[PDB]
């Protein structure tokens, strides 16, 4: 027997045994997120340690086969993915370290407490002391005041732990053959031996910067609209040519300016759009939010939820005992178990979120019959943009109307269109050079390009060119503000949510294409369109099989990520902005700061 | 008027594994073949050559009832001409088959929170089976070329792989109890009739 068949039975083996733990350790996981005791965290510890010793031990046999040998990709893709990064490349001892150092710093962020100046007793956990402050105050000291202390106080102990984190991460990814560790996270959509879709680490940065180049004019005219407006609300504090000051965005970091509407919406006398008046006055309650959900993915000739579904989920909060963590959730367990865990009220946001959640599902379904290595989106990026399609088609006026919870007498002018479309910027738009400046920090700091006594200078450097928007306190190298933020801290990637924002816009501008929409593509609605969900179906169901980029051209024919649809969903809203500021300064100069 | 005894293989407390599955000869007895399937109690009720409609208008020599439990997704692959992991290792049909093959859902009696690993099948097997043949060996499968020394390790795999059955699979993943009837014809007695 070849080394290549010795594998695939190898991998026969591994199938059934990982199922079977997986869906130990799942059900265990289950048990405690719905119904939190003691006895549930033990539980789901023990099953998950014997998931995670399983997987070690797995990687190492998986080892001994060298990739060299084997021709069937498939075979190969699963193997690479068991070889994982290895059983620690790294030595036992730094392995350890780095260990320490990541609960060390998730403790920190989670636990990190700011207490108020003259009473040591009154102190503000971030979440959710200080979020409320930065999401729904509108006192400039206030905001400054959780702003720096959040970076002051907890930031400062990062510091030290977050260079030697970066230090073990780069010793680890180069032992396995990396340049840096932000080569390795890159590594996600690398593809290789698949002639006319390969993709190489480094050609992401390239494509990242390519298309963050096109959408430069619709941020500069969205910056540009948003700092004319809060100097309006703040004329004492904000420059008509400077950068925005990093407390006054909506939230702790600026990462989303969706907390900026109240003081931005450009018409204040038309209401949102807002059903859960409607649901309420209907009766509505979270079977029935999930059964529409369950009818709209029914109507593009998708599956019906199973069986299971509706019997083992939690589709509202437990009770006033058995408690449960209430974050929404989808959850695919194997063995054919799909759940959602959410605690659903009567809102129109919860009816969206069910929309959103079963998108995971259905995504879960479609690759169930993959092997189980295999199970999951094509990139990090593709999950997140397939349930964020879901509550774009579900939100729209057209869909309110056809299921009931929208009088067909109300109709929609520009004016409401401008509305939805800022707020929409703003959560979107904003947060995508946000998103693309921090990872490119990132980047740099792993490749050694920014050295540990500039690391800060080039923090707010970056800030102020690529974001526009500037520190409102000078901060030291004392200081380690982009930890302050939970993905940095907890050793997440980030490029993920920039490259999700335009596979998603890409996906509904094909799937409101196969669906035949007319006008613009914020409008659409993809219900009722079999062909919509027979091409969203045909990527669904390769799972992680194929290549990211021939999974993305099966939905919109194109090979790579393309910033076009993005652009064709703002564009009512960037033709507003450009006769907006008209009379105000386009651009911002890095050189003003708050603090003079 | 001896009835055939159906009711000690259907209803059995506890089925076979599928890779040790229970052969049950029937003999000398009166068969109500039109009860089966006219019960609506079977989700899967396929006959081969033989028809269910009222076709207990025949005499059969020896009828074999051949039992045991598998998940619902490898229930096709009880059929002639079938491959996969039940066909090719565990319980095989010939190409000829003349029998019926009837199915239900167990998930109620076989399934248990926490996992029921009382039933097996077999994942590795050197070769397939041929039809009716049974293989309940419990041989170190040897996957590459150093001798297993009959203990588990590197290429060497314990042939038998659980199901596990819990309560909350899915269709596809919960257990089905499988009766499988053959009608053999020989130049012989023919002690089945069975009005
Ligand atoms: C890679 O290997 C898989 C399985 O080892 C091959 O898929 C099998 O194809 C045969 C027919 O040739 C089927 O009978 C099996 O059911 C398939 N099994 C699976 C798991 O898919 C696949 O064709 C191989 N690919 C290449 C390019 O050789
Ligand atoms: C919650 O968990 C306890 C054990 O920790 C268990 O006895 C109890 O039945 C569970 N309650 C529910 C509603 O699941
Ligand atoms: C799903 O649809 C199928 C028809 O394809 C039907 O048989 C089944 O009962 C449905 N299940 C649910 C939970 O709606
Ligand atoms: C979907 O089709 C049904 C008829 O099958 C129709 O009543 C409903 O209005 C349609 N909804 C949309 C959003 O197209
Ligand atoms: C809405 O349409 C009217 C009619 O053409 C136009 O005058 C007005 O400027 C539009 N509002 C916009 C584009 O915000
Ligand atoms: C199994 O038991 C049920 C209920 O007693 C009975 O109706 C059925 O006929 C039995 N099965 C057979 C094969 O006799
Ligand atoms: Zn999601």
């Amino acid at each position: 027997s070849t080394i290549e068949e010795q594998a695939k039975t190898f991998l026969d083996k591994f199938n059934h045994e990982a199922e079977d733990l997986f869906y130990q350790s799942s059900l265990a996981s289950w048990n405690y997120n719905t119904n939190i005791t003691e006895e549930n965290v033990q539980n789901m510890n023990n099953a998950g340690d014997k998931w995670s010793a399983f997987l070690k031990e797995q990687s190492t046999l998986a080892q001994m086969y060298p990739l060299q040998e084997i021709q069937n990709l498939t075979v190969k893709l699963q193997l690479q993915a068991l070889q994982q990064n290895g059983s620690s490349v790294l030595s036992e001892d730094k392995s350890k370290r780095l260990n320490t150092i990541l609960n060390t710093m998730s403790t920190i962020y989670s636990t990190g407490k700011v207490c108020n100046p003259d009473n040591p007793q009154e102190c503000l956990l971030l979440e959710p002391g200080l979020n409320e402050i930065m999401a729904n105050s509108l006192d400039y000291n206030e905001r400054l005041w959780a702003w720096e202390s959040w970076r002051s106080e907890v930031g400062k102990q990062l510091r030290p732990l977050y260079e030697e984190y970066v230090v073990l991460k780069n010793e680890m990814a180069r032992a396995n053959h990396y340049e840096d560790y932000g080569d390795y996270w890159r590594g996600d959509y690398e593809v290789n031996g698949v002639d006319g879709y390969d993709y190489s680490r480094g050609q992401l940065i390239e494509d990242v910067e390519h298309t963050f180049e096109e959408i430069k004019p619709l941020y500069e005219h969205l910056h540009a609209y948003v700092r004319a407006k809060l100097m309006n609300a703040y004329p004492s504090y904000i420059s008509p040519i400077g950068c925005l000051p990093a407390h006054l965005l909506g939230d702790m970091w600026g990462r989303f300016w969706t907390n900026l509407y109240s003081l931005t919406v450009p018409f204040g006398q038309k209401p949102n759009i807002d059903v859960t008046d409607a649901m309420v006055d209907q009766a509505w309650d979270a079977q029935r939010i999930f059964k529409e959900a369950e009818k709209f993915f029914v109507s593009v000739g998708l599956p019906n939820m199973t069986q299971g579904f509706w019997e083992n989920s939690m589709l509202t909060d437990p009770g006033n005992v058995q408690k449960a963590v209430c974050h929404p959730t989808a959850w695919d367990l194997g063995k054919g178990d799909f759940r959602i865990l959410m605690c659903t009220k009567v809102t129109m946001d919860d009816f969206l979120t069910a929309h959103h959640e079963m998108g995971h599902i259905q995504y879960d379904m479609a690759y169930a019959a993959q092997p189980f290595l295999l199970r999951n989106g094509a990139n990090e990026g593709f999950h997140e943009a397939v349930g964020e399609i879901m509550s774009l088609s579900a939100a729209t006026p057209k869909h309110l109307k056809s299921i009931g919870l929208l009088s067909p007498d109300f109709q929609e002018d520009n004016e409401t269109e401008i509305n939805f479309l800022l707020k929409q910027a703003l959560t979107i738009v904003g947060t995508l050079p946000f998103t693309y400046m921090l990872e490119k920090w990132r980047w740099m700091v792993f490749k050694g390009e920014i050295p540990k006594d500039q690391w800060m200078k080039k923090w707010w450097e970056m800030k102020r060119e690529i974001v526009g928007v500037v520190e409102p306190v000078p901060h030291d190298e004392t200081y380690c503000d982009p930890a302050s933020l939970f993905h940095v801290s907890n050793d997440y990637s980030f490029i993920r949510y920039y490259t999700r924002t335009l596979y998603q816009f890409q996906f509904q501008e094909a799937l409101c294409q196969a669906a035949k929409h007319e006008g613009p593509l914020h409008k659409c609605d993809i219900s009722n369109s079999t062909e919509a969900g027979q091409k969203l179906f045909n990527m669904l169901r390769l799972g992680k099989s194929e290549p990211w980029t021939l999974a993305l051209e099966n939905v919109v024919g194109a090979k790579n990520m393309n910033v076009r649809p993005l652009l064709n969903y703002f564009e009512p809203l960037f033709t507003w902005l450009k006769d907006q500021n008209k009379n105000s300064f386009v651009g911002w100069s890095t050189d003003w700061s708050p603090y003079a | 008027t001896n009835l055939c005894p159906f009711g000690e293989v259907f209803n059995a407390t506890r089925f076979a594994s599928v890779y040790a599955w229970n052969r049950k000869r029937i003999s000398n007895c009166v068969a109500d073949y039109s009860v089966l399937y006219n019960s609506a109690s079977f989700s899967t009720f396929k006959c081969y050559g033989v028809s269910p409609t009222k076709l207990n208008d025949l005499c059969f020599t020896n009828v074999y009832a051949d039992s045991f439990v598998i998940r619902g997704d490898e229930v096709r692959q009880i059929a002639p001409g079938q491959t996969g992991n039940i066909a090719d290792y565990n319980y095989k049909l010939p190409d000829d088959f003349t029998g019926c093959v009837i199915a239900w859902n167990s998930n109620n009696l076989d399934s248990k929170v926490g996992g029921n690993y009382n039933y097996l099948y077999r994942l590795f097997r050197k070769s397939n089976l041929k039809p009716f043949e049974r293989d309940i060996s419990t041989e170190i499968y040897q996957a590459g070329s150093t001798p297993c020394n009959g203990v588990k390790g590197f290429n060497c795999y314990f042939p038998l792989q659980s199901y596990g059955f819990q309560p909350t699979y899915g269709v596809g993943y919960q257990p089905y109890r499988v009766v499988v009837l053959s009608f053999e014809l020989l130049h012989a007695p023919a002690t089945v009739c069975g009005p």
